[PDB]
């Protein structure tokens, strides 16, 4: 997921090369996401944010 | 559904703490009461233990569950029910958690009263934990509500007959 | 035929600090309002016409 | 830290709630700590919050 990978998972580690893009593309069901537990603030707004970047 | 169905019984759950706490700004048919769904808890035997009570959503249903936190007028109040001049109540869940703590001021008077209850509500999922941790002015629940929301609706105001 | 229904929602309510939604949600539900008047009128003014000119 | 380059950066940070007052004293070796991060116009003062929590 945006915030899992953002945050720097162990896992995910094959999108690093992934810089320039159009679009960000999910997983139905997400599961590594955030290891430690707890409740993201504003992660909305940091999805739309990064939904776009050069 | 809306089963309304007993979560905290007064009888078995507060050994250590009063539960009949009324309110003269909520009188029914002349004599003071309180809410028909939360608990005043105030002390005992000049004491009043910190209480630490937890639930888990046995039902195979969203439940749904309220609570509020008692803020006196004035300093001499809060010691006189609570014993403590700094309380703190804590309601943790599965992801969902905050720390609410009392404000004391002046207020305008309300309905002859100045004091608040700032009332909270949260829901829960199957199988899910709600846990309260608190050391005073907490108004537990007494009656939750479980609820089986199908794909929304509307709410009407207006006067007309029923039929 | 073709007025496809389905269920619908009332304009909901906001508290005195949140006024931002609430002009937002008048103004789609007038923008609705506004374009359906047009857009039905005309059409059976139109449509009046054409079999007023079939008879 | 002075954001040097001539773009926007995103920055990330987090506080960490431990379960017990005896791991917080462990690891920090206070009770009552306290964070606070500050910008142009950007300011917020965290604060930890220890409870029993579900695992
Ligand atoms: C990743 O997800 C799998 C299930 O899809 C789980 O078994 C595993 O423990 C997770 N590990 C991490 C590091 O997220
Ligand atoms: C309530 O009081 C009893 C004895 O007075 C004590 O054993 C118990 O731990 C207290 N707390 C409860 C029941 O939560
Ligand atoms: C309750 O308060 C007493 C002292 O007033 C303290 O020793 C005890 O650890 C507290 N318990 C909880 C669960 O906060």
């Amino acid at each position: 997921s945006v915030a899992g990978w953002i945050l720097g998972n162990p896992e995910c580690e094959l999108l690093i090369s992934k810089e320039s893009w159009s679009y960000i593309v999910e997983t139905p069901n997400p599961e590594n996401g955030t290891c430690y537990p707890g409740y993201f603030a504003d992660y909305e707004e940091l999805r739309e944010q990064l939904s776009s970047v050069s | 559904s809306f089963e309304r169905f007993e979560i905290f019984p007064k009888e078995s759950s507060w050994p250590n703490h009063t539960v009949t706490g009324v309110s003269a700004s909520c009188s029914h048919n002349g004599k003071s009461s309180f809410y028909r769904n939360l608990l005043w808890l105030t002390g005992k035997n000049g004491l009043y233990p910190n209480l630490s009570k937890s639930y888990v959503n046995n039902k195979e249903k969203e439940v749904l569950v309220l609570w509020g936190v008692h803020h006196p007028p004035n300093i001499g109040n809060q010691r006189a029910l609570y014993h403590t001049e700094n309380a703190y109540v804590s309601v943790v869940s599965s992801h969902y958690s905050r720390r609410f703590t009392p404000e004391i001021a002046k207020r305008p008077k309300v309905r002859d009263q100045e004091g608040r209850i700032n009332y909270y509500w949260t829901l829960l999922e199957p199988g899910d934990t709600i846990i309260f941790e608190a050391n005073g002015n907490l108004i537990a629940p007494w009656y939750a509500f479980a609820l089986s929301r199908g794909f929304g609706s509307g709410i009407i105001t207006s006067n007309a007959p029923m039929d | 035929e073709k007025m496809n229904t389905q269920f619908t929602a009332v304009g909901k309510e906001f508290n005195k600090l949140e006024r931002r939604m609430e002009n937002l949600n008048k103004k789609v539900d007038d923008g609705f309002l506004d374009i359906w008047t047009y857009n039905a009128e005309l059409l059976v003014l139109l449509e009046n016409e054409r079999t007023l000119d079939f008879h």
